[PDB]
């Protein structure tokens, strides 16, 4: 599993 | 710059007018920032990633550094293939250079972008490390008091550092972990709930490995702080704190002892009755790796009144929690004294044990049959096997044990018959 965050 | 077409963004970025490029890049950022289906693949297929990466180095136009950093961050938040496209465009060294930017909102975006890249997996994590990201990242946290840093800024740095601690096969380089750990310990004592949660996640990753990895964490003295965070009211803190404590007690008995010495057992009445299923499951899993230790450690579990709580979760809980409880009992009966095993029966372990032989799970049956044998073995050294046989019969356990002579799996039926011919015959 991957741990990424999009900035909205 | 709201709702441009991708084609309009391309003509702006190809204009070789720096200001036209800035406005097109901002337009792309806003496209990539929308909730519904950001057109990441369209942006990639338009060939814009190398242009964005080139814009990261335009130190005399800081707005286009920020807009392209934000745009690339959101591309890197997509699929593994979309993160790969960002890496393939040379973004890693460019983002690391941006960590030295005098503009806090720009270095923050670089921190975020590298966190996304590292968060893809161990290969990109180690590649980010090889490009030298750790020294500039840690330098941003070299202040006497973390409280003087901006809240969002500090949270992004903590999250990215935790991604550098994340993943196995392989685990992060030993020397990278040693380099990061002192800063992690400091974030683990900070008073912001989100920093604490991500710090605990990082510690939970670092303790998810062999005993040497666990030792690295334990010798920094973080266990007492982990135990304190175990008692926090915020579920996003308790969850990683409990996972870290659970990982540590998979190590040696001396490592497990540090958890006990720090007072962790006093939190487990709450954890083993916690309303969130996963907390109960992970607390019972942790207990099973403590009852697998030395008899003086089993005795600490007894002294803290935790056997009735194990009887409780065995009696009623989510089935996955009940299976961890079964393991905890077998480990307890395997290593415990006769006195300790007697106490277990006196607390009422037999009936909820028997009821779980009804379960459509072959290995929990194996686990329970093992525990019954271990309890009988202690009953023979007392000459009290008849009293136990009566107990097992009175609650319907004998009916279930004999039904399992009919069981498909091989050592379920062999073990169930050995029980009956040895104690019920």
């Amino acid at each position: 599993p991957r741990r990424v965050r999009r900035r909205v | 710059t709201v709702n441009w077409s991708v084609e309009d963004i391309v003509k702006g970025i190809n204009s070789n007018n720096l200001e036209s490029q800035l406005q097109a890049t901002q337009a792309a950022r806003k496209l990539l920032s929308r909730e519904k289906q950001p057109p990441i693949d369209n942006i990639i297929r338009a060939g814009l990633i190398p242009k964005f990466v080139s814009f990261l180095g335009k130190t005399d136009c800081s707005p286009i550094q920020f807009e392209s950093a934000w745009a690339l961050t959101n591309i890197a938040s997509g699929t593994s293939e979309q993160t790969k496209a960002v890496v393939d465009g040379g973004a890693i060294p460019a983002f690391i250079s941006l960590l030295a930017s005098p503009h806090a909102h720009i270095s923050e975006q670089a921190v975020w972008a590298l966190g996304n890249i590292a968060g893809d997996g161990s290969a990109f994590r180690d590649l980010v490390i090889k490009h030298g990201a750790i020294d500039p990242l840690l330098a941003l946290l070299a202040v006497p008091d973390l409280s003087t840093l901006a809240c969002g800024y500090l949270r992004n740095l903590t999250w990215t550092l935790s991604n550098l601690c994340r993943n196995k096969n392989p685990a992060p380089p030993l020397d990278a972990v040693e380099q990061i750990l002192p800063t992690l310990v400091r974030l683990l004592h900070h008073n912001d709930p989100e920093v604490l949660a991500d710090s605990c996640w990082a510690i939970s990753y670092l303790t998810d490995g062999p005993n040497e990895r666990i030792e690295m964490v334990v010798k920094k003295g973080v266990v007492p702080q982990l135990v304190k965070l175990l008692g926090a009211t915020e579920l996003p803190i308790v969850t990683p704190a409990l996972r870290a404590i659970g990982n540590i007690v998979t190590g040696t008995d001396e490592q497990t002892q540090k958890v006990i010495d720090a007072g962790a057992l006093a939190v487990f009445p709450s954890l083993l009755t916690n309303p969130k299923t996963n907390i109960q499951k992970e607390a019972t899993w942790t207990m099973s790796n403590i009852t697998a230790g030395r008899q003086d450690q089993i005795q600490q579990v007894v002294n803290h009144g935790l056997v009735p709580f194990l009887v409780g979760v065995l009696s009623k809980a989510d089935f996955k929690t009940q299976k961890e409880a079964a393991w905890a009992i077998t480990n307890y009966t395997s290593g415990g004294t006769v006195e300790q095993i007697v106490y277990l029966v006196h607390c009422g372990i037999i009936e909820p044990l028997m009821n779980l032989l009804s379960a459509k799970d072959t290995k929990i049956i194996q686990v329970i049959l093992d525990a019954i044998s271990n309890i009988f073995q202690a009953a023979e050294k007392l000459g009290e096997t008849e009293k136990l046989s009566i107990m097992i019969e009175e609650c319907g356990g004998l009916d279930k044990i004999e039904a399992l002579q009919r069981h498909e799996n091989e050592s379920v039926y062999k073990a169930s018959l050995n029980l009956i011919e040895k104690y019920f015959s």
